[PDB]
């Protein structure tokens, strides 16, 4: 049994410094494949917008401190990277991923029903 | 009776004090002795006393237009509490 | 009059018309339950705009059919036994007390049982 | 006094004289039972609880056999297994095959215990048949199918001992014995419907609830009752959007597994006369409107009359939640107004009990201390109709001890013996100075209960002066551990409204001719002034006299459709839990005031429920401590009672009339209930009609 | 305990910022004498103030948008329920179960 | 156990977007919880012991 393309062996990193390098290495791989993501899935946005989106998602977990949470977050990011590069996702999923979009006042929610 | 005649701007007084503990004794003693005098000067002024275990002593005074000002009374002597109520005028 | 077509009543104040499609049933005008939606109100929907109302399922009202059955009168016994008149293909067998001076229906079939000594009182 | 016994090899220790079935429960051993209930007298007529005493050749009924020291009890030997199967077979010998058509199907103790402890097969093939029993008519609330009764006498024991209604008993002998009233009459008791819960089988079932649902369909929500000031804990069962039935839940401090017939049968009024859409009056007709249009009209109507400081009047009804009371008070305060009160008809503008001291208007002794009361004085109250569950608690203490209950005021049909004294303050003055007052002074734990209808009479000031002078002059009534002064309210919003100071203590304020009246669930406004040119806004969940007197109607949610705060008569803070959503476009009652505040230029700083609840703590620190009674300290309590002592006030000698006229019509939900309409026609306003005139 | 396990659970953010869970022990039913259901601690979610249930006009079905409406977790201890709720970062509150006061009950009391 | 049986989202074909998209879950008929009808009585007892005699801690002999 040979592992699929871009498959990494799951490993639990016990060093916080080493974990930072692995995230940085994975961060560059996302940026390098940004044009490939545009070509494979036929997106309506340029590769520059994809890299902005990738940076925004990475910055959402910048201030995560717990090392056990980092390993799960890094592992799922590797799985997401493998899914995109190998064209396993359908083009509809990637289109909706970039189709993500001042809140309403109290009265505006009140008049319509709110939640 | 002295300054215990609160002005028009003061419309509601709420005393918060604990049933037990040592910090609420000065305010309980003040309320026990002075309330007949305070109510005498202000017959129609609502002076609500509410209690709860463990809360520090305080006085909430509802001024005009529903504006309330709170003043903690932890560690004060009985006389200082009387001075505190007068300053709210 | 749309008042007999949308209100639950014990009896219909008039004779049902089998060809009238606004009745609750072909043999009954008014509904027989307080929570039963009137047929006339139900058919006043956008989904019945181009639909023929005659071919819609209109089963006969069971409440009018069950009361066409004559009362069973029991002789020399104050207890009636009913199991659906089918046995294994009926309903669980139950025993009905007949001490009271009235007909008492079955809990499943709705057939009404009474003593023969009360026959004169019940019929009048 | 503890005895160390053994139940299936488990050490147990309970008080001397406890039944074996009580010790088994403490040991974690389950014994089947039909006739045993932990709130009724001991009966041994069902024989399902049989256990084997170690050294004895006879099987003892664990519900009646007293415990001994060194007693070893076996509950799972093959001999007992034979007894359980044998007793189960006898119970099901004559039982009708009615489970599909019987409302107890999914919650039947006979089904579950026969499955668990009886055999899987029956052996009754007799061709003569089972016993047939005619159905008794005992009113429109309790549906009888007496074929299903197992002769367990739970109903007889409850109605005679707990409810105090002796018209229900066992007539006949042997297999022909029939439960009922023998003669053709109804059961007259405000707690009669609890017989439905106690009946383990389908013999006694709810008539309004008949055939409509199965228990496995229903969703159970643990909330509180708002039909009286006791705050009885209930379990509301819902099936999607509709409330199906209301059941009591255990709370030994408040209701103790019982609720009144008003509480559990008024839930059908939630489907009738509901306010679902905003309404705007145009002449003599109401028309529908949007929330934006309705709130704008109120703002436009606010500027038409141009009300001044005390020209804005707010009235709060009996079923109004505490979050709305504070929100209405703050909106009223922001408009520079202080004219706030309840829809009651108190003679003195400040109520005689006042609002400065909590102890002056709460049940300071708490309901659970009635078990320890030795002397009880009732001053112008009818506990049987005002607090049905609390009335039964007094009877329980009265039966099991030498408790004496004295009554001053209008005589009423009682479930215990009342030593009546008079019907005015003059008798109360004689009693507290005569032998009656000597009993209270010598009592170790005396109780004094004032009715909520005292403040609605012209002698309200005298009554509270007489008691306060007696309470302050006697050292045993108020002690560091005991407080014998109690006020029994009949509305679930009074204590919450008083804790936040939602009442006017200035007589000049209350006499103002209002130009903008905000009715927050207020409906008893026949005797409360409403100017013909005044602009009236009603906020509530039912259409009633309050809605008819309004110009713009704002639909609110009921107590079952919102998480709301209610303070009961003993100063216990309890929070409701939402079971369903409000119908139509009705909103939460505290959000309507907040939304309207922005339309009036007085935007409240409240945005969510947590912020609103945080405001409750600011008004009163005890309003965020659920299920906890915060008592008034001994020193502060004496000052409040002393403030009630008012020399130079005359007594007019008027009747201390009971406040409740119709027991089944006390609020909008009960009035809208079709079941309560049947109760009035059958049972009557005072539950005095023994014959059913609407049953054929 | 302190770990924010909701960052990796995959559940939507609305479970934390908009929904309230109740940790409770089921009360004994008033219609039955069994107490088996009261031996376990359970967690459920408060209903949505709007959209919890509405009537579908085609067939009268009970439509809903609350995806947690039918989820009831089972726990053997109160501490386990609290630890799980804290671990998932849920906004919760505990309803303390009502305990029945013990009163001696004997057949002799029917006459004395 | 905390994951709802119906999930959080569902799919449909969007005519405007000419593709299948995920949308928040809404059920025309909500799943009815009939599991609340579980019995209030325990059904199975403590069971019978089937431990081999060679694997039970011995009981010491009684007093002399
Ligand atoms: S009482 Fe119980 S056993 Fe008897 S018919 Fe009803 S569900 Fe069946
Ligand atoms: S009717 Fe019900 S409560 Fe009364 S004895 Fe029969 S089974 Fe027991
Ligand atoms: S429970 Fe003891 S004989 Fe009925
Ligand atoms: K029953
Ligand atoms: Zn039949």
């Amino acid at each position: 049994t040979n592992p699929t393309a871009f498959a990494q062996t799951t490993r639990y990193v016990k060093d916080s410094t080493e974990m930072r390098t692995l995230v940085l290495n994975l961060y560059r791989r996302y940026l390098r494949h940004s044009r490939g993501f545009v070509n494979n899935y036929n997106l309506d946005i340029p590769a520059s917008q994809v890299r902005t989106k990738i940076r925004q998602e990475f910055e959402r977990q910048r201030f995560v401190k717990d090392l056990p949470l980092k390993n799960v977050l890094y592992m799922k990011a590797q799985m997401e990277f493998q899914e995109l590069v190998n064209f396993w996702k359908q083009q509809c999923h990637v289109m909706q991923y970039f189709e993500s979009i001042k809140g309403d006042s109290f009265v505006q929610k009140f008049l319509k029903g709110a939640q | 009776s002295s300054k215990f005649v609160f002005p028009k701007v003061v419309k509601e007084l709420r005393f918060f004090l604990s049933q037990t503990g040592e910090a609420s004794v000065p305010l309980r003693s003040f309320l026990t002795k002075t309330y007949p005098a305070i109510k005498k000067a202000n017959p129609t002024l609502p002076i609500l006393i509410r209690e709860a275990y463990g809360i520090p002593p305080s006085v909430t005074a509802r001024l005009e237009k529903g504006h309330e000002v709170k003043t903690n009374l932890e560690g004060f002597s009985a006389d200082q509490i009387a001075k505190t109520l007068q300053s709210i005028a | 009059s749309t008042k007999e077509l949308t209100t639950a009543r014990i009896k219909d104040i008039s004779k049902p018309d089998e060809n009238n499609l606004q009745q609750q049933a072909p043999n009954r005008i008014s509904p027989w339950s307080k929570s039963q939606k009137p047929r006339a109100e139900a058919q006043d929907n956008v989904r019945f705009a181009v639909k023929d109302l005659a071919k819609q399922p209109r089963p006969y009202a069971a409440i009018d059919l069950i009361y066409k059955q004559p009362i069973r009168y029991i002789e020399h016994d104050n207890v009636a036994v009913c199991d659906g008149n089918g046995g294994a293909q009926g309903h669980p067998k139950v025993y009905i007390n007949l001490d009271q001076n009235k007909a008492i229906p079955c809990g499943y079939c709705g057939l009404r049982f009474a003593q023969a000594a009360f026959k004169e009182d019940i019929e009048s | 006094k503890e005895v160390e016994l053994t139940v299936d090899g488990v050490k147990v220790s309970i008080e001397a004289g406890s039944s074996i079935i009580q010790a088994a429960e403490k040991a974690g051993v389950t014994i089947p039972r039909y006739c045993y209930h932990e709130k009724l007298a001991v009966a041994g007529n069902c024989r399902m609880c049989l256990v084997e005493i170690e050294r004895s050749p006879k099987l003892a009924a664990s519900c009646a056999m007293p415990v001994q020291n060194g007693m070893s009890v076996l509950t799972n030997t093959p001999k007992i297994k034979k007894a359980r199967e044998g007793v189960t077979e006898m119970l099901l010998e004559n039982h009708p095959l009615d489970c599909p058509v019987c409302d107890q199907g999914g919650e039947c103790d006979l089904q579950e215990q026969s499955l668990r402890y009886g055999s899987d097969r029956g052996r009754f093939h007799e061709i003569v048949g089972k016993r047939a029993v005619e159905n008794k008519a005992i009113g429109p609330l309790i549906k009888t199918s007496m074929n299903r009764c197992i002769h367990c006498t739970r109903c007889v024991r409850f109605l005679n001992d707990v409810a105090g209604a002796p018209e229900f008993g066992t007539a006949g002998r042997g297999n022909d014995m029939q439960i009922g009233t023998y003669v053709e009459r109804n059961v007259n008791s405000e707690l009669s419907a609890n017989v439905i819960d106690l009946c383990p089988v389908g013999a006694l079932t709810s008539k309004p609830y008949a055939f409509r649902a199965r228990p496995w369909e229903l969703k159970r929500t643990e909330t509180i009752d708002v039909h009286d000031a006791l705050g009885s804990n209930v379990r509301v069962d819902t099936r999607g959007i509709e409330v199906m039935r209301v059941l009591p839940r255990l709370n030994d401090e408040i209701n103790e597994e019982w609720i009144s017939d008003k509480t559990r049968f008024a839930c059908d009024g939630l489907k009738t006369q509901r306010l679902t859409k905003p309404l705007i009056r145009q002449g003599n007709t109401f028309v529908d409107a949007t929330w934006e249009e309705a709130l704008a009209t109120i703002a436009e109507g606010f500027q038409k009359v141009q009300p001044k400081e005390n020209e804005i009047k707010a009235i709060v009804g009996s079923l109004t939640d505490l979050e709305s009371i504070v929100a209405l008070k703050d909106l009223v305060n922001k408009l520079g107004s202080e004219n706030v009160s309840t829809d009651g008809d108190a003679t003195t503008v400040p109520p005689a009990h006042g609002a400065d001291f909590r102890s002056n208007y709460i049940f300071n002794s708490t309901i659970d201390n009635i078990e320890e009361a030795d002397q009880i004085l009732l001053v112008g109250t009818n506990p049987r109709h005002e607090a049905a569950v609390l009335n039964a608690r007094i009877r329980k203490v009265w039966l099991r001890s030498d408790l004496e209950v004295h009554h001053v005021g209008e005589e009423f049909d009682s479930t215990f013996e009342l030593n009546h004294l008079g019907s005015d303050v003059n008798a109360l003055a004689k009693a507290l100075t005569g032998e009656v007052g000597k009993k209270l002074s010598e009592a170790s734990k005396p109780l004094i209960i004032i009715g909520s209808g005292v403040t609605e009479t012209q002698d309200a000031e005298a009554v509270y002066a007489t008691v306060a002078k007696f309470v302050t002059s006697n050292a045993n009534i108020v002690t560091p551990e005991w407080n014998g002064f109690n006020l029994l309210h009949r509305e679930a919003s009074r204590v919450g409204a008083l804790d936040v100071g939602f009442t006017t203590q200035s007589p000049e304020v209350a006499n103002t001719k209002a130009k903008f009246i905000y009715l927050l669930g207020a409906d008893e406004i026949v005797n409360k002034d409403i100017p013909k040119d005044a602009f009236v806004v009603y906020q509530g969940h039912h259409g009633d006299l309050g809605a008819s007197f309004a110009d713009v109607i704002l639909p609110g949610s009921a107590y079952t459709e919102k998480t709301a705060t209610y303070v009961n008569t003993e100063g216990r803070v309890q929070s409701t839990r939402a079971a369903t959503n409000p119908p139509g476009v009705a909103r939460e009652d505290w959000m309507i005031i907040r939304a309207l505040s922005e339309y009036l230029g007085a935007t409240l700083p409240y945005d969510n429920l947590y912020e609103m609840r945080s405001r409750l703590a600011d008004v009163a620190p005890h309003l965020l401590r659920h299920e906890v009674v915060e008592p008034v300290s001994e020193g502060i309590a004496k000052v409040g009672f002393q403030s009630l002592v008012k020399p130079g006030i005359q007594s007019k000698g008027v009747l201390l009339k009971n406040p409740i006229e119709n027991f089944y019509f006390t609020d909008v939900i009960s009035k809208s209930s079709p079941t309560m309409a049947k109760c009035v026609g059958s049972f009557g306003s005072k539950i005095e009609k023994i014959k059913d005139e609407k049953a054929n | 305990t302190d770990l924010a396990k909701e960052l990796v659970s995959g559940a939507p953010k609305e479970l934390i910022t908009e929904r309230v869970a109740r940790i409770y022990q089921e009360a004994k039913a008033a219609t039955q004498s069994g107490q088996h259901n009261t031996e376990t601690w359970k967690i459920d979610w408060d209903i949505l103030n709007k959209g919890n249930r509405w009537e579908n006009d085609l067939m009268g079905y009970q439509s809903s948008s609350d995806y947690m409406q039918g989820t009831i977790l089972k726990f053997d201890t109160r501490e386990g329920a609290i630890r799980f709720a804290k671990g998932q970062g849920w906004d919760y509150y505990i309803q303390e179960p009502k305990v029945r006061r013990f009163v001696k009950k004997d057949y002799s009391a029917n006459f004395y | 156990k905390d994951f709802p049986t119906t999930g959080y989202t569902e799919v449909r074909y969007d005519a405007e977007k000419r593709r299948v998209v995920y949308e928040p879950l809404e059920l025309t008929q909500a799943w009815r919880n009939f599991t609340v009808g579980s019995s209030v009585w325990e059904q199975v007892g403590d069971g019978k012991d089937f431990t081999p005699e060679s694997f039970k801690l011995p009981t010491p002999a009684p007093d002399p």
